[PDB]
RNA sequence: GCUUGAGUCUCGUAGAGGGGGGUAGAAUUCCAGGUGUAGCGGUGAAAUGCGUAGAGAUCUGGAGGAAUACCGGUGGCGAAGGCGGCCCCCUGGACGAAGACUGACGCUCAGGUGCGAAAGCGUGGGGAGCAAACAGGAUUAGAUACCCUGGUAGUCCACGCC
RNA sequence: AGGACCGAACCGACUAAUGUCGAAAAAUUAGCGGAUGACUUGUGGCUGGGGGUGAAAGGCCAAUCAAACCGGGAGAUAGCU
RNA sequence: GCUCGCCGGAAGACCAAGGGUUCCUGUCCAACGUUAAUCGGGGCAGGGUGAGUCGACCCCUAAGGCGAGGCCGAAAGGCGUAGUCGAUGGGAAACAGGUUAAUAUUCCUGUACUUGGUGUUACUGCGAAGGGGGGACGGAGAAGGCUAUGUUGGCCGGGCGACGGUUGUCCCGGUUUAAGCGUGUAGGCUGGUUUUCCAGGCAAAUCCGGAAAAUCAAGGCUGAGGCGUGAUGACGAGGCACUACGGUGCUGAAGCAACAAAUGCCCUGCUUCCAGGAAAAGCCUCUAAGCAUCAGGUAACAUCAAAUCGUACCCCAAACCGACACAGGUGGUCAGGUAGAGAAUACCAAGGCGCUUGAGAGAACUCGGGUGAAGGAACUAGGCAAAAUGGUGCCGUAACUUCGGGAGAAGGCACGCUGAUAUGUAGGUGAGGUCCCUCGCGGAUGGAGCUGAAAUCAGUCGAAGAUACCAGCUGGCUGCAACUGUUUAUUAAAAACACAGCACUGUGCAAACACGAAAGUGGACGUAUACGGUGUGACGCCUGCCCGGUGCCGGAAGGUUAAU
RNA sequence: AAUUCCUUGUCGGGUAAGUUCCGACCUGCACGAAUGGCGUAAUGAUGGCCAGGCUGUCUCCACCCGAGACUCAGUGAAAU
RNA sequence: CUUUAAUGUUUGAUGUUCUAACGUUGACCCGUAAUCCGGGUUGCGGACAGUGUCUGGUGGGUAGUUUGACUGGGGCGGUC
RNA sequence: CGCGGGGUGGAGCAGCCUGGUAGCUCGUCGGGCUCAUAACCCGAAGGUCGUCGGUUCAAAUCCGGCCCCCGCAACCA
């Protein structure tokens, strides 16, 4: 069985990332409700 | 040649194949080969277009010539090619100039022919000449629906076109298929039938066989449940409805020309 | 060894002998168009069928296929089946004449090999006419027959089989 | 030569047994089929909700699918408990 | 520390992915560990990651993404050109040994290599986002030539041995050496050099290509390995000498021969077949706009520089992913001895571990297995489960058939050890020796050494000799589906799906059709011997009657009939 | 008969005994020609049946070797 | 009234021709080393095609809903 | 159990719905054609309308009871 999860930082950071959400408005949403509501780690970086 | 090999395994018993003892068996002229990936019928959003697209082998497309633009120079047939995004065979000939070009193959023809286009070219198969210099009762191929195009009618392995009438600057054609078109005076065509005369006969055997060609499993509507197409379901193979496509549309006889603005130029459509 | 068997060579004869490739006209059919009008077609009679959307008849043009009138003759050719529009190309057989040359190289032949109408079959083309099967209409005690209107394979083409 | 044969790797998952608050939210053990192919697999992209994908089971789309997940309409509605 | 046991194509040793200090040392034991725990991947403090040659970054592109203008779209935004990103790809360069508690082709020792900057000297035409060559390529299969590496022998050092023999064909341990430089071999590709000419390469061209003669038959390119060198060097078993008894300092013989041999290399070859097998830059070549006492380019030489980031450890697992120290999943590389065809399997080596609860007991019962009188499916929904058949060579083998198969059909025979043929054969490799020569890594020739099946005969032993592990149950009638294959991840692998084949039918190209409100794409850079839809499902023998109802196609006169 | 309710239809074979199976009879509830018909070499982790081999499947179990169960010390859950 | 004939006039309905609207996923050139695109030539179609408003037809391709109750349980039947 | 439909000369079918009247084909009988038969031609005859009751001026017909026959249904667990 291969559990439904495997690592990868190349590709979690190509659709997960800071600016795999500031190319795109709905990523400008994204980052602006989690600051809205006060987060720390509003995407996956350094 | 054709040949029916010899039944040595179940899937091999029903192939029959065709063995051309003339194609040049090295490899071809690097700079007339650019890339060509596949793309399984996917479109520029990414979704599937047409269905059983696929998979195939990975080739290279050898870009050749239609338009026999360079006229009056003689040329020689200096050996055959296999083309595997054709039917017909490819041929390298070479220019009097020295400038290597493919052209397609037709019938009878050797290593070692001559081939020129233009208006001078006589009356031979490979020759390239406008219509208004071809006899009636031809038979040609490659031919142009507007003058420099290219050359779109009959391309494949055999297909040839029969010169009907040449009233006025409308000349008369008689398709493969059954269609009487005219067309433009100044189209040029290409004596002589398509080569790879052997074509329509030779059989697959396998499932493979066709699988790394480009094609994939086709389903059958029958099998498949109501939400995907307009058949299939039920409880003991049922059918009863009107035949159609996976979109409704009515198969098995049903016209869909439309087009209209080719309607002038129609005259005959297929019986 | 000879020459009357048989065979080769020089010159010619007539011939649907055969294979491949071109081409011509009458006729049929179909399509488009003009003229024009109620029947047309068919049979023993009739009906099926076609027709006032406008057939057939008649005139013009075009697209295909098959078969080659008269010549044609119990004529000719080939082993036979079989083969006839004309033409070019490749090519086979027989026969006639004056002599020569080889010098019995012969006659026949189970098995073996090949050719072998049509119908029929495989593969891929072609489809006018004709036309199994089949349908319809009649005749008929009945008629899945003869007769009538349509009609698929086929007949046609190349490679093979039989 | 082969979608050819035998058979490990590798992939898959046919019978049985164990297990069922298990070692494990589908596995282990003994045996099975493919095993040069329509083969297998790594890295990297693409197709997305009435949409995708599908050698087609209404299977699959992050342990969830006869229409995913999260937030919002929304304290939906309930002659029902 | 001494025995015992277990894996050993792994439970071993290294990289990538991913973790994130889990690595080492000292100290501590409440909590964590399924037990205690002075122990530890636990807490606490400290230490550790050293690069011009490894990788990343960088230059260059694939799929594909973003996309100035631009086209389109209610807005958002969608598509896409020029461009620019994007490795799993291509592209410059280092090997061996030593060292620390922990890092090393990164530090030290020795010996080398690559790319640019600048300067000097002697020559000399250089010069692009442009052209050309090159980079640059399929699977499968076979042979030859080698190496990695292992065994054997000689040689050197040690022992002659706690129960019987063992100074001998005895036993134990060792016998390792790279990159770079030089040579250019086995072998592979291809006819070279020269004169002239040209509508070809969106311009030119001395470059390629084409077309004619001249001259000679070689030249050139590529190229594992070996041999020398690297190296009177390092390493090195074993001693010598100090122990904080952890280890250190010192010293140090031989260091060759032969055979067997890979899936590594030559081979990004060769032969063949088809389903016909990235692109670009680096690199080299050629000239244009031009610039020419120049500048630049080339060769040699002196010298400078090559930054930044990662580097510990785990990486078939108590550290990744599965909530856990989880019997699970996880790509690549190296991969020794004997038996064996083999990476199977049995037992071992290097190496790493004894699975984080143990001690007695020897009941039922359950799990995992061993054997079993007589019979032999009488069990049972069913021979499910077990039992059993199981290797090689050889002999032999039916129905049916598409003439390939069925077939490993079925069914049998010899298998051990020892001697002999033969103080080990056929066969293989093959020195010394001899002659030859376009003189070298050469050719005939020569044959010792080394190595080594099978077979035949005889003798002999056990109840049993393919002695273990490993390792087919066979056969007859017959439904269905052609067969390979695919699918209900996680209760259904099947007759279901698919399949080649056939048939109907749509499509004349701005093709039908499909996604998309559109543009634009896919279809296809294909075009009727093509492509889409549908039904059926190899192949063989075929495929009858019905156009009433529905649908489709053809036909339009008339009736009815919308907006206008 | 993957199709036949009545039916286990009738006859024949296989068995000591055969609702299954093989082969035929047509009385086809309600088969049938590309929602393809009837055969078919080979193949199938497929479906039904018989024969041989083979055995603890069974007659009818007994003993044997380990992991637990039981006891001692340590740790210490669960549905309800 | 009807049948008819010439003209004027009224728009409508066919066929052919033309070029300027327009289409051009035809060739060439330039913006530019850019197969998108824009513009300029020129050829071919051509007042068609195509798009927009209105309109009949077809329409499970898609969508929102309906599909009664009584019933000696519901269904069928019957019934209101 | 229930729904629908059918029963008519010797046989197979009209007629019923929308009541007073029963027709068609074959077959039987008789004659003719023929040497004789079939076929053909001409002519004539034959029905309690399954059974019973009722409503009605009048019933094969319209209603209800019964028998026979055909199809459908006879269900979900
Ligand atoms: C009816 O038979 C019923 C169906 C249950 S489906 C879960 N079963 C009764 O035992």
């Amino acid at each position: 069985m291969k559990r439904t999860f495997q690592p990868s930082v190349l590709k979690r950071n190509r659709s997960h990332g800071f600016r795999a959400r500031m190319a795109t408005k709905n990523g400008r949403q994204v980052l602006a409700r989690r600051r809205a509501k006060g987060r720390a780690r509003l995407t996956v970086s350094k | 040649a054709v040949v029916k090999c010899k039944p040595t395994s179940p899937g091999r018993r029903h192939v029959v194949k065709v063995v051309n003892p003339e194609l040049h068996k090295g490899k071809p002229f690097a700079p007339l080969l650019e890339k060509n990936s596949k793309s399984g019928g996917r479109n520029n959003n990414g979704r599937i277009t047409t269905r059983h697209i696929g998979g195939g082998h990975k080739q290279a497309y050898r870009i050749v010539d239609f338009k026999r633009n360079k006229d009056g120079i003689p040329a020689v047939v200096e050996r055959l090619e296999y083309d595997p995004n054709r039917s017909a065979n490819i041929a390298l000939v070479l220019y009097k100039d020295g400038e290597r070009r493919y052209i397609l193959a037709p019938k009878g023809l050797k290593a070692g022919d001559q081939i020129q286009s233009g208006v001078d070219a006589a009356i031979k198969p490979g020759n390239t000449l406008p219509m208004r210099n071809i006899p009636v009762g031809s038979t040609v191929h490659n031919v142009e629906m507007k003058p420099g195009k290219g050359g779109q009618l009959a391309r494949s392995a055999g297909t040839y076109v029969q010169i009907v009438a040449r009233d006025g600057a409308y000349v008369t054609l008689r398709l493969r298929s059954g269609e009487m078109r005219k067309v433009e005076a100044d189209c040029r065509a290409t004596l002589g039938e398509v080569g790879n005369a052997e074509h329509m006969l030779r059989v697959l055997g396998k499932a493979g066989a066709a699988r790394w060609r480009g094609v994939r499993p086709t389903v059958r509507g029958t099998a498949m449940n109501p939400v995907d197409h307009p058949h299939g379901g039920g409880e003991g193979r049922n059918f009863g409805k009107h035949p159609v496509t996976p979109w409704g549309v009515q198969t098995k006889g049903k016209k869909t020309r439309s087009n209209k603005r080719t309607d002038k130029f129609i005259v005959r459509r297929r019986s």
